[PDB]
RNA sequence: GCGAGCCUUGGCCGAGAGGUCUUGGUAAAAACUCCGUCGUGCAACGAGGAAUUCCUAGUAAGCGCAAGUCAUCAGCUUGCGUUGAUUACGUCCCUGCCCUUUGUACACACCGCCCGUCGCUA
């Protein structure tokens, strides 16, 4: 068959909320670029959407982005504002063009995600420490073989000087390690922690540290035999980050105690009045602090899914702090938090998602207006067919009536509930409302305009349907999903006894109960053919049902995490699965097999619905946004020919006016082949070699005996090979003439017999020296 | 413990029996392929007593039933002959894949061990070639009464599926003459 | 050296069944050794290509005999007897398969910690 969806990175998605800030980077001075679930471009003093880098169509590339989901770790601009560089929640670091959003290089070699990433003062080096507990230096070529420093067990925090040499390090394993740049060796490790280094800042000359121990340690730069001058104890809780002023006359510190405080005579004490402030520090613990590039403000990055602006009391800057400004969001992070329910209209232009405090109106990606009465999140949402009014179910058991035009509530629907509303859906014409409640009954609701004594705009409750006392061992009376027959003939209900019951529109008569469920059911739906159904349960198992009982068609079981929602197609041919494990799967309604497996989801999907147009995909989420869809001996001969080729060349160097074997002397390779060779069958490789191999060979023995080296060999090896070649051939069957190597042997053997005679005398005194006191100790 | 096998034929070979002798030759490390210049030797007892071999396999052809597989334990002297049904045209092959030193699992079907236990005694004494004691191939002996079947198979496993591979020349035989051997 | 170790012509006698005599077509130890004579036309495929297989002594090849059904001819089969070369006596190079040592992303589970949902009670 044919199904929608694509394998591309973008299908007009609005899935990026541009939220959850953790860091930032200053750019042109009048602007500032922000780490979010994208790269976002804000003004430094107004807060408007200057630009935004996200997924899309880069110039000259497909399935490429400007920025990824799966939250950015760090984000900074180059000092010449020519290079963009972001490390993400994956180990690959992505650099980007500054004018365009094409990619320049992709940087891997990281086992884990980035915990440190910053430009150096040269610009030709980019340093990245990641959560695989090491540091990786980067060159514009991509040189990773320069320096890989690792003696850690946890991540690293503190780093660079500004002198091309003489690095420093503070790490999250409670350690502060000292290293030189030339041939790196841990000269000294200063430790004053027991936990994690949260933030780090050098002021200009004093390196303070912030950790779990809720204290401040100062340290001097020119350091040896540790320089300690004092500690500032007990801010009140463990400190998280700090920042120096760009003029370097103050030093601001921040913690998770909702407070920030700076030092001034900087000093070792806080000596400035702080009651001048008007815009108190923060409502949520902040991640990172940077001074603003206008030299008058402070820029704060919080964990309340948004970052803010303030100022520090001083005469040069603003002596108070101003109200925080936020960017021009599309009304996706201009309001507060996550989406638990979505609802669909029949005009493909009214799509509403709800939050803790907002209802947001959408056509495709353009936001019309907000509606605010929310006393919680919404478990269910439902438009009127026609999109005139919308009906809301909050986490109070309250249903709310909202007009399409304005934010104002027309009518509060009667709170006859005592628990929150699980399910709710209207009928075809939309005059009957069936709801989710633990009140042991089914509540039908009227609906019309307000022109009579029965309010249809307040939904007066005439009929009572209640027989719900079915006894079971799991849970007797609670409902999760309710479904209206598309023929308007019956009502389908989810029940907590691992069953479902089917019953027509009037008074209770029984059609069908379905059971066999190890876990209770999450969602139940009906095909528009109205012959077969599906059901989703908490056992990772999706069950197809027609009209029988107990004869299992198929246990649709291929999953690992809990199942949020599985629904049919609006023309009943494709049922789809959204779950906890951040993947949405298409499944053919006529077959058992999958046609497309959509995995571009990083955060949790709570709900997902497709309109009756079927050309786009609406998805509730945990990042509150919507992803819209569609042999050896010859090597010895080479070794001796290379080695004598070196020695003969070095002989007439200037007494008479090759990069590798391996060493400063080539003869060390000659022993190394003796080191590499096995102790067995070496005589077969030795017996091949001719007499000239011997004449080339003894020069290396004279080389090591004049070299006095026994580090890379030993005398039973040399005498072992010597005794082999004197077995093989020869002295007077290879030469009858008195030659120079022949006279060389006569002194080399003297060197050998003396060199072994020394150690033999050493043992010969040693063991008899050991005997004599053992005679006495009795 | 492990047997010792000698392949012995008449003087003149045929290609329809040359390929068949090479499949029986695929019973190493103890199967020797020997062509004699005589049809039978009068000194078959002599060399097997000399060399210490345990079994002799002789091939020929007659009319009353089709061609036979004669197997005889040398230190016991029994006579077990196996009427071959398919001798028409086998595969031209001396090896494929692994070695015959692999010890396969032994599978019998349609259990007859009242009088067919003598066949069970021989085949366990015959196809114990291989001290590996680990299964990498398998040979099935399916009965249909006096009918026997010999098929070689390899363990084929993918995506949890037990597949066998019909490998080697596929053999259909019937129990031909069992002459009562001696306790000597 | 294994063995025993068929269609009829015609004729004389007989009620009979048949018996008996002629005629004519059809069927059905070897190699070796010696001694003498002659000296290649094929009517038609005329020592058999691509390719492929097998083979280490009493073995390859060659030759004949006998048997089972035969007192009788297998396009069958099994035994028997005679003569009897050449080449490897290897190696682990290719190829293929085993057994040991060696190397490792991945990985039951145990430590501490972050993040997110909901909620208790003081």
């Amino acid at each position: 068959a044919a199904a929608f969806g694509v394998i591309a990175s973008n299908a007009n998605c609005v899935w990026i909320p541009a939220s959850s800030g953790n860091s930032n980077g200053s750019g042109p001075g009048q602007l500032i670029t922000s780490a979010l679930e994208d790269v976002n471009i804000w003004d430094i003093k107004t807060g408007d959407l200057v630009s935004k880098l996200s997924d899309g169509l880069p110039p000259g590339a497909s399935d490429a982005r400007g920025a990824k989901p799966a939250e950015c770790t760090y984000l900074e601009a180059h000092k010449d504002t020519d290079l963009l560089a972001v490390g993400y929640a994956d180990g690959v670091i992505k650099v980007w063009d500054l004018m365009s959003k094409t990619v320049l290089l992709n940087f891997n070699g990281h086992k884990a995600a980035i915990t440190l990433l910053q430009f150096d003062g040269t610009g030709t080096r980019l340093i990245s420490g990641s959560k695989d507990s090491n540091i990786i230096v980067w060159d514009l070529v991509g040189e990773v073989g320069l320096y890989k420093l690792r003696s850690h067990k946890d991540s690293i925090t503190g780093f660079w000087c500004q002198g091309e040499d003489w690095l420093i390090s503070t790490s999250k394993d409670g350690m502060i390690k000292l290293w030189d740049l030339k041939t790196h060796q841990c000269i000294e490790t200063h430790i004053a922690h027991t936990g994690e280094c949260w933030g780090l800042a050098v002021k200009d000359d004093l390196l303070i540290t912030t950790g779990t121990d809720s204290q401040v340690k100062i340290w001097k730069l020119d350091i040896e035999n540790d320089k300690m001058g004092g500690k500032l104890t007990e801010m009140g809780i463990f400190e998280k980050q700090s920042k120096q002023r760009g003029l370097k006359i103050e030093f601001i510190t921040n913690s998770s105690d909702k407070t920030s405080f700076f030092y001034i005579q900087y000093s070792s004490f806080i000596l400035h009045p702080f009651q001048t402030i008007r815009s108190l520090y923060k409502i949520k613990s902040a991640s990172w602090t940077t001074v603003s590039s206008s030299k008058l403000e402070l820029v704060l990055t919080t964990s309340s899914n948004t970052i803010e602006y303030y100022s520090i009391p001083y005469e040069k800057r603003d002596p108070t702090s101003p109200a925080p400004l936020k960017t021009h969001t599309i009304e996706l992070q201009g309001q507060r938090t996550d989406v638990r329910s979505i609802d669909i209209s029949d005009d493909n232009k009214l799509l509403a998602t709800a939050s803790n405090g907002s209802l947001k109106i959408w056509n495709i990606k353009t936001h019309k207006c907000i509606r605010t009465f929310e006393c919680g999140y919404a478990l269910t949402c439902k438009f009127l067919p026609g999109g005139l009014l919308v009906i809301l179910g909050t986490r109070n058991g309250e249903l709310q009536l909202f007009d399409l035009a304005s934010s104002s509530l027309l009518d509060t629907i009667e709170d006859a509930h005592d628990a929150a509303i699980w399910s709710l859906d209207l009928t075809s014409d939309g005059k009957r409302l069936v709801t989710g409640s633990a009140d042991k009954t089914v509540k039908f609701w009227d609906f019309k305009v307000e022109n009579s004594l029965v309010p249809g705009t307040k939904n007066k409750f005439l009929p009572v349907l209640k027989l719900h006392h079915d006894t079971t061992l799991e849970l007797t009376d609670d409902i999760l999903c309710v479904r209206v027959s598309p023929d308007d003939r019956y009502l389908a209900i989810s029940l907590l006894d691992n069953t479902v019951k089917v019953f027509f529109l009037d008074s209770m008569k029984f059609y069908l109960s379905l059971y066999g469920h190890k876990l209770p059911v999450l969602s139940i739906d009906i095909s528009f053919d109205s012959k077969m159904i599906i059901t989703s349960s908490a056992d990772k198992n999706i069950k197809i049902w027609g009209l029988d009982f107990g004869d299992c068609h198929k246990s649709l079981f291929a999953h690992q995490d809990s199942i949020m929602n599985v629904k049919f197609l609006p023309q009943s041919h494709n049922f789809f699965s959204c779950s906890k494990d951040a993947v949405v799967k298409y499944w053919d309604g006529e077959k058992f097999e999958c046609i497309q497996k959509l995995y571009a989801h990083q955060s949790e999907v709570w709900a997902l619905a497709v309109a009756t147009d079927g050309g786009f995909v609406v998805s509730s989420s945990h990042d509150h946004s919507i992803r819209i869809w569609e042999k050896a001996g010859e090597r010895l001969m080479e070794a001796l020919d290379l080695g004598i080729a070196e020695i003969e060349g070095l002989e007439a160097y200037n007494r008479d006016m090759v990069l590798i074997a391996v060493n400063k002397t080539p003869e060390q390779y000659i022993m190394d082949t003796l080191l590499r060779i096995r102790m067995s069958q070496l005589e077969d490789a030795l017996m091949v070699m001719p007499f000239s191999y011997v004449l080339k060979f003894l020069k290396f023995i004279d080389t090591v005996m004049q070299n006095k080296t026994l580090l890379h060999s030993h005398l039973p090896l040399i005498c072992k090979n010597l005794f082999f070649i004197i077995k093989f051939n020869h002295k007077e069957l290879v030469s009858q003439k008195n030659e120079e190597l022949k006279l060389q042997i006569n002194r080399v053997k003297t060197e050998l017999r003396s060199a072994l005679k020394s150690t033999e005398d050493d043992l010969g005194f040693n063991v008899q020296g050991l005997k004599f006191v053992k005679q006495q100790w009795n | 413990m492990d047997p010792r096998i000698i392949v012995t034929t008449s003087r003149d070979p045929s290609t329809r029996l040359s390929q068949f002798a090479k499949e029986i030759k695929l019973l190493f490390p103890n199967a020797v392929r020997l062509n004699r210049g005589n049809y039978v030797m009068p000194n078959l007892v002599d060399a097997c007593k000399k060399s210490g071999t345990t079994d002799l396999v002789v091939l020929h052809e007659h009319r009353g039933v089709p061609t036979s597989l004669t197997i005889s334990h040398f230190p016991h002297g029994p006579t077990a002959q196996f009427s071959l049904h398919n001798v028409v045209m086998r595969h031209d092959i001396i090896n494929a894949g692994n070695q015959s030193e692999v010890n396969p699992h032994l599978i019998f079907d349609n259990f007859t061990t009242a009088l067919g236990k003598r066949v069970v005694c021989i085949l366990k004494h015959l196809f114990n070639a291989g001290p590996k004691k680990d299964s990498e191939r398998v040979i099935t002996f399916a009965n249909r009464g006096d009918f026997i079947s010999v098929r070689q198979h390899v363990y084929v496993r993918t995506r949890e599926g037990v597949e066998i591979a019909e490998v080697g020349p596929r053999f259909e035989m019937r129990l031909f003459e069992l002459r009562l051997g001696t306790l000597e």
